[PDB]
């Protein structure tokens, strides 16, 4: 009964898995989509605090490749909201 | 976070007894065997270790080499244990 | 982690220069020298998983699996010390001059 | 809200742990002959609540020779770490669900080894540490078995988490398949309960050792943490080895079946208290790394078998 | 020791430096480190003497605090380089540590004090194998990483560990401890040329293994941890007093014979690299340890110590044979200096 | 909150003084149980539960239950000597304040403590849509990818026994 | 600097509908969508750069929103049943949820056709042509450093010899 | 044999122990289904499965996933 | 490395795990996966001594990946000056801070 029932229960696992493999393309779309606008929306506010600063160019890959990287979290939240720092930091762990 | 709420309320009730407990009232023992058994003790829960990743490597696409691992795992210990047995260890 | 891994690393150091300054009890040494091989899992342990380097996994216990028998050793010493003396104090330990 | 559910598992479990105490004195009293405690209340009902006060009120005693520290660490620890079990527990939704859950009540269960070490030095006599050192032997050895014969277990449940087993046992028992570490986890739960069988961490007549210098709220402490995990162990009997039938409908004749399998399991290790005398300290051992753990490590490769040749490997998740 | 267990031991003994050597991947030099420890202290307690205990606990506690800063290297690396293995990009402390931790584990300069203490509570045999093949594992992980150290701690350690060894040398007369010292000092010379020329620190050790191999088993021929043990040595085999007289002269650099070269090549080569200050001091010193071996010397062979009427009994029975390794390695050890252009 | 994984820190390295200032051994024991669970949140606050939870059931109650039990029989009672237990405690407290505002100071030099920047690292990339990238998926690799690493070990234990037997012998 | 699009750039019509919708239709989804779908992930993995794949992201979105408004034309009372109950369940399994799966998957195969697709032939790799240029030089790599020169010939006897001191050889 | 016997019934555990350490070392090896553990798990499908360029030099990869072409888990159905 | 008994044997048990880009399981990629390989596949076939200089560019990169230290500089400095300008009443958090939620 054991064999037969996990082997139910993995044909289930793939039908499921299977699932997102077909919802993950959207995903990406949104992901990319947004996280783009959070770099963005932090150029904004960044060109506003740091033109006054002397000779310091808005923002520049502290890597001199042009490939593109992927933001830590820490730099799309870090001056975003603190809470949302933290919930991107700590906020899985802590589930729901 | 939730589980911090939980469990400083755990210790809140605890030492609430404690506190009430204490307050609403108003040299060579040695033995070799202890001591072996502790260490076999840990040599055996060194290998719980080694064998409690075994439910997510089941999954491994290998398979053959997992089983030819874990077995070999659990061959070498059990022989440890044989030759404890043998030995006079286990026999307190 | 970046003065999340300076903590525990002077947590090593403070472990360090507990190991090496002994007095009395031989057993508050090992106790300590277990300290560092905490500290050395822990950082070896939050590296690895800020690093998303899961093929190194492996380590963070192979460390603490070759530390228990290390300890294992260590201990079977000191039983072996004061079944000899009576004692796990060091200054025992100065036949050999 | 998750407070009040704090305090819907927490108070009812304490309470619950109150009214095992009576079970135990008239369950045991009936199989010898005798009505047990019913005078005091209706039926014996006020029993557990009258001598609580009693302890709590006789004066706490901390001997000449005793620290004070490791004294009232360890009744807290007990009976912290003992509630704290029951946070994890599927019945059938968990409190706090963790994904590595039977590591959870694997480590905690592990720490209460201490509190039994920390009163044995405390109490500074020698009764307290003779019968502390073969006490942590007794637990820290069913714990070797207890840990393998789980790890069996989850390699045909396919996770830690103690979730998941309601998933896996929607057709059959784990007891049918698996019966062979059931009994083996029957013994253990019984062994790291400290309960009769295997009651020599504090065996009576041998050392009237780990209350021996603990009076009024300590011995309290640690008591009700006893009396919990008989409770808790015998839960997750009735977890891992006897599924209770779950229905997603109605989520309470899962929780409505849990209370009845835990009671009667609660009920066997009072009955077997009752019924056998109390086995020697190397006897005790004798089982476990000779009758048992030559069983539980091979029956653990069995169930690394079982899943692979039979096409069976668990889903993960 | 059940047979058994025998092997065991003396297997982890053997896979101890060999997993070090062989492996690139660090953490398992490490555990190479780990099971060399682990495996030689159930040998060292083996009469289980009161003196042995002490030996042990001392080795241990050097040895284990040792292992557990060359991890903590090993760790550091890891999050300076995600690699598990030093680089030319690592952090000069991170190198500096493994040289100490390591130069603990071998014994050099000033954390020297252990090693003549162990050499002195354990037997003969153990005392060879815990003197020469448990170098060869952390030597191994030094002459791996060499191009990163530096050159200034080495020399330093380097010049320390001769004149430790050389001066602790001249007072000790109990023969282990001397052998100790010793070894503290050649392995100076060798942790001296390896920032410039690893390959030579791999002749000054065997050249070392070929020469102590064959002093030890004659110690223990008489199991003399004496001088004045050794000095009856005439009365008891009188023919291991021609070739122990060489071994010892060639165990100091005297022209002639085998021992020459590590120290000639060594100089060669650090005045190739223009350390002609370092070279010349270490030279100079290194006359102090022929001084204690001439002394040596003078006792067992030039001059004829008296003896026990109860010899004339150890006499009559047959006495046990030396190996053929000792022959086959005092040779190869006194006298190869015509072949030294092939050594090299 | 953005502290936690700090304090948690912060605490360890505290518990480590105690150990190092060497208290009572069974008391120093105590010391390194409580830097242990310390440790232990702080690896399960970087998003590793089996690392974590490990060290709890290898270490906290399987290893020093070891160290205390040893403690018990062979480490004497640290007796007529439990009087420095308190001034060990000073220290390590005046040390604890001492160290506070030594960070102080240390944040001062901005040229790290990101002051500021705290909450903002404990975790730096994740897979957000991933599925299977849990700790232990790795540790895993030990039976199948690295089995070297299990080898080694494996011998490590079976030499264990042969080798403690052998000294306690 | 770092050229990081506009938001006016980046601002597309998007499903915006709760997980467990996605997950009821996600098997018709991975069927009637994934033409476009692959072609904006292969465009998504050659050429790392999201900025640079963003296009094929709008045309996602956009896919699935007709992909839905079909469905919000036909058959769909049952897919409104199917979501609900597929909600109810913590983890959304799908089994829990079979009657109500079938009157939508049914249904659709009577009002649009689309079909559910069997066990599997979603996860299987697909093979779509685009006409984006494979990317050369993804990761924008840099040019690799001359391999060192290599010294040419046949040995000959080395010339007079080991020339160590005074040895003829 | 004789003492195996007694073994049967005096220490019948370790008996019962070695047989099963055995009888799990020999099952792997003879076993209609050994196979599948590897494919089962295989087959389960928990990474994207990123798509290839079509050169259109491929007749063996399907250009969609129902197609006609490609892997199958009709052995895991049915199984 | 001293004694190859690895790549004489063929073997490669000690190999196949050194660096971040190495075979991940399940192939979720590591992070500074974009640099490792961009800075040894550079030093290959160029040993050390002259995988220190000209190969500095992938190094100093991925130095930063993994470190990611000036981030966190440039990052500390603006919030610093956000800081002083907050003080002045000149920076006043966009509502984007607390916008509609893209899907
Ligand atoms: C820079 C170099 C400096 C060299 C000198 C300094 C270094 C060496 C110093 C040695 C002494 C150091 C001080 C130690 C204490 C000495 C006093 C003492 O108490 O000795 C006790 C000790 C007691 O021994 P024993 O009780 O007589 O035991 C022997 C039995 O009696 C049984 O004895 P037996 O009578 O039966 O033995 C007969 C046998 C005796 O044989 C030997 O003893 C051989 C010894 C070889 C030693 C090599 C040392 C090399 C050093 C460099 O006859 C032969 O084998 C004839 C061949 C021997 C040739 C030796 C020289 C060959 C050189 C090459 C020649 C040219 C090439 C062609 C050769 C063709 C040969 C056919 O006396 C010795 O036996 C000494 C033996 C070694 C003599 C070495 C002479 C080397 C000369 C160069
Ligand atoms: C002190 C340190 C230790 C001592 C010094 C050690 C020095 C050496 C250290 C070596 C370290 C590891 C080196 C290798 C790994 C690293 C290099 C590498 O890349 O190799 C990967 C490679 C991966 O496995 P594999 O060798 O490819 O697997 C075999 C086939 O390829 C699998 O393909 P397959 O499709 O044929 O699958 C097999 C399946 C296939 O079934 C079917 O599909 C049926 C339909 C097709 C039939 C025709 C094909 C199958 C034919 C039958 C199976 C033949 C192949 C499998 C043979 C298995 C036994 C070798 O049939 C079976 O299930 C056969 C089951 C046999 C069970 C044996 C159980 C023994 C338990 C222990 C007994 C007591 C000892 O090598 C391994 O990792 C396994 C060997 C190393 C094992 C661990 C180290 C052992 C040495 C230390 C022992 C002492 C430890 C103390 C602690
Ligand atoms: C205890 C004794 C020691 C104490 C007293 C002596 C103390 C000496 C201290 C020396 C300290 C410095 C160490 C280095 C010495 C010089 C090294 C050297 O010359 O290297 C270049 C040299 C290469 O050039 P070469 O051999 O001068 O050129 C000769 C021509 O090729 C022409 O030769 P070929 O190629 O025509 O060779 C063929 C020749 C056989 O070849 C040889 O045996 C040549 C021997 C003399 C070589 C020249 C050096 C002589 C030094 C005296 O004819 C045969 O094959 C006859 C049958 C085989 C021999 C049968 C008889 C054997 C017993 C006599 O390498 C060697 O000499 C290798 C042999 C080792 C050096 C000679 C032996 C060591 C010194 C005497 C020790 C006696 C024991
Ligand atoms: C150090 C600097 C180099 C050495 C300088 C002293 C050289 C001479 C040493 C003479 C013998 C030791 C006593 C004098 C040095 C000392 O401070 O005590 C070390 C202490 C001794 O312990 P005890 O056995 O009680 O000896 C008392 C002797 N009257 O032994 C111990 O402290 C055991 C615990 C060691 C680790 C303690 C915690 C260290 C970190 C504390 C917080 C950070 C402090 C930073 C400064
Ligand atoms: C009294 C001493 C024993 C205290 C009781 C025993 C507590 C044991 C806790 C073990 C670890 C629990 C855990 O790992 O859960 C982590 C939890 C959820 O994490 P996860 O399972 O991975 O789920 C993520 C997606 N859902 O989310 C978390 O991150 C929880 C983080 C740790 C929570 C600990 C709660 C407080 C316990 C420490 C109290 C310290 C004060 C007492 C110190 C005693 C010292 C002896
Ligand atoms: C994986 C874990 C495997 C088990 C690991 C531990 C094994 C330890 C075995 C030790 C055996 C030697 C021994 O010491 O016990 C002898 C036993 C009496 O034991 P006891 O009285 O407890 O005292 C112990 C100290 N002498 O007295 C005995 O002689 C017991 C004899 C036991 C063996 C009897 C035969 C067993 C095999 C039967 C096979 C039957 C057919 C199986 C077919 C399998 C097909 C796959």
């Amino acid at each position: 009964r054991m064999m037969r029932w996990n082997q139910e229960r993995r044909r289930l696992l793939i039908e499921d898995l299977e699932a997102r493999i077909a919802l993950m393309p959207l995903f990406q779309a949104e992901k990319d989509r947004r996280t783009l606008q959070i770099l963005r929306e932090n150029l904004e506010e960044e060109a506003i605090i740091m033109k006054d600063v002397p000779n310091w160019k808005v923002g520049e890959s502290v890597f001199h490749t042009t490939r593109w990287v992927p933001p830590l979290i820490g730099e799309m939240y870090g001056l975003r909201t603190k809470e949302e720092m933290s919930n991107a930091n700590f906020g899985f762990t802590w589930y729901t | 976070m939730n589980l911090y709420t939980v469990i400083f309320i755990n210790i809140l009730l605890s030492l609430t007894l404690i506190l009430v407990a204490f307050w609403l009232p108003q040299r060579l023992p040695f033995s070799m065997k202890f001591f072996l058994v502790a260490i076999t003790f840990l040599l055996f829960d060194l290998e719980i270790a080694l064998l409690l990743p075994l439910p997510w490597a089941i999954q491994t696409i290998k398979t053959s080499t997992m089983m030819i691992m874990a077995f070999i795992l659990v061959t070498i210990l059990s022989l440890g244990l044989a030759y404890e047995w043998t030995q006079k260890g286990l026999e307190w | 982690m970046p003065s999340t891994f300076f903590n525990l690393t002077m947590a090593f150091s403070l472990s360090l220069l507990g190991t090496l300054m002994f007095r009395s009890h031989l057993m508050s040494t090992l106790l300590c020298l277990e300290g560092m091989v905490l500290s050395l899992f822990i950082m070896t342990s939050v590296t690895s998983l800020n690093s998303n380097s899961m093929s190194s996994m492996p380590i963070p216990i192979t460390i603490l699996v070759f530390a228990a028998c290390e300890a294992a050793v260590g201990l079977a010493l000191l039983v072996k010390v004061s079944n000899t003396y009576g004692t796990d104090y060091v200054q025992n330990l100065n036949l050999l001059q | 809200m998750f407070f009040i559910n704090i305090l819907t598992l927490l108070v009812p479990i304490l309470i619950a742990m109150a009214f095992l105490t009576l079970v135990e004195r008239k369950i045991l009293g009936y199989m010898q002959l005798r009505k047990g405690p019913n005078i005091v209340g209706p039926y014996g009902i006020l029993q557990p609540f009258a001598d609580a006060m009693k302890l709590f009120m006789k004066e706490p005693m901390r001997p000449l020779t005793t620290s004070m520290s490791l004294f009232i660490i360890a009744p807290t620890l007990s009976l912290t770490l003992a509630l704290s079990l029951w946070v994890p527990l599927p019945m059938p939704h968990p409190l706090i669900n963790l994904n590595l859950g039977i590591l959870f009540i694997l480590a905690t269960s592990s720490l209460s080894v201490y509190s039994i070490l920390w009163s044995g030095w405390a109490s500074n006599s020698k009764y307290s540490l003779f019968g502390a050192l073969r006490a942590v032997a007794q637990t820290i050895s069913y714990e070797v078995t207890m840990a393998i014969i789980l790890l069996s277990v989850l390699l045909m449940n396919g996770s830690y988490s103690l979730q998941t087993l309601i998933t896996t046992q929607e057709h059959m028992w784990l007891l049918l398949p698996a019966w062979p570490m059931a009994m083996m986890w029957f013994i253990s739960t019984l062994a790291e309960t400290n309960r009769a069988p295997f009651d020599l961490t504090e065996g009576e007549s041998e050392l009237v050792g780990f209350n021996v210098e603990y009076a009024a709220g300590p011995f309290a402490l640690f008591f009700m943490a006893e009396y919990t995990n008989i409770i808790l162990m015998n839960a997750l009997t009735t977890i891992i080895f006897l599924g209770p039938l779950y229905y997603i409908n109605l989520p309470e004749l899962y929780s409505t079946n849990f209370m009845m399998e835990a009671l009667l399991l609660s009920s066997t290790f009072l009955w077997i208290r009752a019924s056998y005398p109390r086995f020697r300290y190397d006897q005790l051992m004798h089982l476990l790394w000779k009758n048992f753990l030559p069983l539980t490590l091979a029956l653990c490769m069995w169930h690394i078998s079982l899943p692979i040749f039979t096409a069976g490997v668990p889903p993960y998740m | 020791m059940n047979p058994i267990t025998l092997a065991i031991i003396y297997f982890t003994i053997f896979l101890g430096p060999v997993i070090t050597m062989s492996s690139t991947n660090l953490m398992l030099m490490w555990v190479g480190l780990e099971f060399s420890l682990l495996a030689i202290i159930p040998m060292l307690i083996n009469k289980k003497n009161p003196r042995s205990t002490e030996a042990a606990t001392k080795y241990f506690v050097t040895q284990a605090t040792a292992s557990m800063i060359i991890l903590l290297a090993i760790v550091l690396n890891y999050k300076q380089l995600g690699t598990w293995m030093f680089q030319q990009q690592t952090n000069g402390l991170i190198l500096n540590m493994t040289l100490m931790a390591l130069s603990m584990k071998l014994g050099l300069a000033p954390f020297h004090f252990w090693l003549p203490e162990v050499t002195q509570g354990i037997p003969l045999h153990m005392g060879l194998i815990l003197l020469t093949w448990q170098k060869i594992a952390p030597l191994s992980i030094l002459i791996q990483i060499y191009p990163l150290l530096n050159s200034t701690i080495i020399l330093m350690l380097a010049i320390t560990s001769i004149f430790m060894g050389a001066w602790g040398g001249l007072n000790q007369t109990q023969m282990r401890k001397i052998m100790a010292y010793s070894s503290i000092a050649h392995m100076g010379w060798m942790l001296a040329i390896l920032p410039y020329n690893p390959s030579l620190t791999l002749l000054n050790l065997m050249i070392y293994i070929i020469l102590t191999a064959p002093m030890f088993m004659a110690l223990m021929l008489n199991n003399s941890m004496t001088i004045n043990s050794i000095s009856l040595l005439w009365n008891k085999t009188p023919a291991m007093l021609t070739m122990i007289s060489l071994m010892l002269l060639s165990l100091g650099g005297l022209p002639p014979l085998t021992g020459f070269l590590p120290k000639w090549i060594i100089i060669t080569e650090l005045m190739k690299n223009n350390c002609l200050i370092m070279a010349t001091l270490m030279a100079m010193m290194a006359l102090l340890n022929l001084f204690f071996y001439t002394r040596l010397i003078y006792s067992t062979s030039l001059t004829m110590f008296p003896t026990n009427n109860n010899s004339k009994m150890m006499t009559h029975q047959t006495k046990t044979k030396p190996n053929l390794m000792f022959s086959t390695l005092a040779i190869m050890s006194t006298m190869t200096l015509p072949l030294a252009p092939q050594l090299i | 909150m953005n502290n936690y994984i700090f304090v948690l820190s912060s605490l360890f390295l505290v518990g480590c003084l105690g150990l190092a200032l060497k208290p009572s051994p069974i008391y120093g024991g105590l010391g390194l149980i409580v830097s242990g669970f310390v440790g232990c949140l702080m690896v399960l606050g970087f998003g590793g539960s089996f690392l974590g939870l490990m060290v709890f059931l290898i270490y906290l109650g399987g290893m020093l239950v070891v160290f205390g039990y040893t403690t018990a029989m062979a480490t004497e009672e640290y007796p007529e000597t439990w009087g420095s237990n308190w001034l060990i405690l000073g220290f390590l407290v005046l040390g604890v304040i001492m160290e506070v505002f030594l960070i102080c100071v240390l944040n001062y030099y901005d040229e790290v403590i990101n002051l500021d920047g705290l909450g903002d690292w404990l975790m730096y990339e994740v897979d957000d849509v991933g599925v299977m990238l849990e700790g232990g998926i790795g540790v895993a690799a030990m039976y199948s990818c690295a089995t070297w690493m299990m080898v080694v070990a494996g011998w490590s234990l079976f030499a264990g026994i042969f080798i403690i037997i052998e000294i306690t012998r | 600097i770092v050229e990081l699009p506009t938001l006016e750039e980046l601002k597309v019509e998007e499903v915006k509908v709760s997980s467990a919708v996605l997950k009821a239709a996600a098997h018709h989804y991975g069927a009637q969508c994934d033409k476009t779908n692959k072609e904006f992930m292969l465009c998504r993995w050659e050429e790392k750069d999201p900025r640079r794949c963003l296009k094929e992201g709008k045309l996602v979105n956009g896919c699935a929103l007709n992909f839905f408004r079909q469905i919000k034309s036909h058959c769909a009372e049952p897919f409104t049943e199917y979501w609900t109950c597929l909600d109810y369940s913590n983890m959304q399994l799908f089994r829990h949820c079979r009657q109500q799966q079938a009157k939508f998957d049914q249904c659709v195969l009577d009002k649009l056709g689309w079909v559910r697709p069997d066990l599997g032939q979603l996860s299987k790799v697909t093979k779509v042509k685009t006409d984006r240029p494979l990317p050369e030089n993804p990761y924008h790599s840099r040019a690799r450093p001359e391999p060192n020169p290599v010294i040419e010939g046949d040995l000959k006897p080395a010339k007079h010899g080991t020339r160590f001191f005074f040895w003829t050889v | 044999s004789a003492f195996l016997k007694n073994a049967w019934a005096k220490e019948p555990v370790l008996v019962v122990s070695f047989s099963v350490w055995g009888l799990a070392i020999i099952m792997p090896m003879i076993s209609p289904y050994t196979k599948y553990a590897s494919m089962i798990n295989k087959a389960t499908p928990y990474n994207y499965p990123v798509p290839v360029r079509d050169d259109g030099n491929m007749p063996d990869v399907p250009s969609h996933p129902q197609d006609p072409l490609g892997p199958s888990l009709d052995w895991l159905k049915n199984l | 490395p001293f004694l190859d008994i690895q790549k004489k044997l063929g073997i490669s048990l000690d190999r196949h795990f050194m660096f971040l880009s190495a075979e991940q399981p399940y192939k979720n990629a590591a992070r500074c996966h974009a640099f490792e390989k961009e800075w040894i596949e550079c030093a290959h076939g160029i040993g050390g001594t002259r995988a220190k200089k000209e190969c500095k560019i992938e190094f100093d990169d991925f130095e930063e990946c993994l470190l990611r230290y000036k981030t966190m500089r440039r990052m500390h400095d603006i919030k610093k000056q956000r800081e002083k300008l907050m003080k002045e009443g000149k920076y006043t958090p966009p509502p984007h801070h607390s916008g509609r939620e893209e899907p």
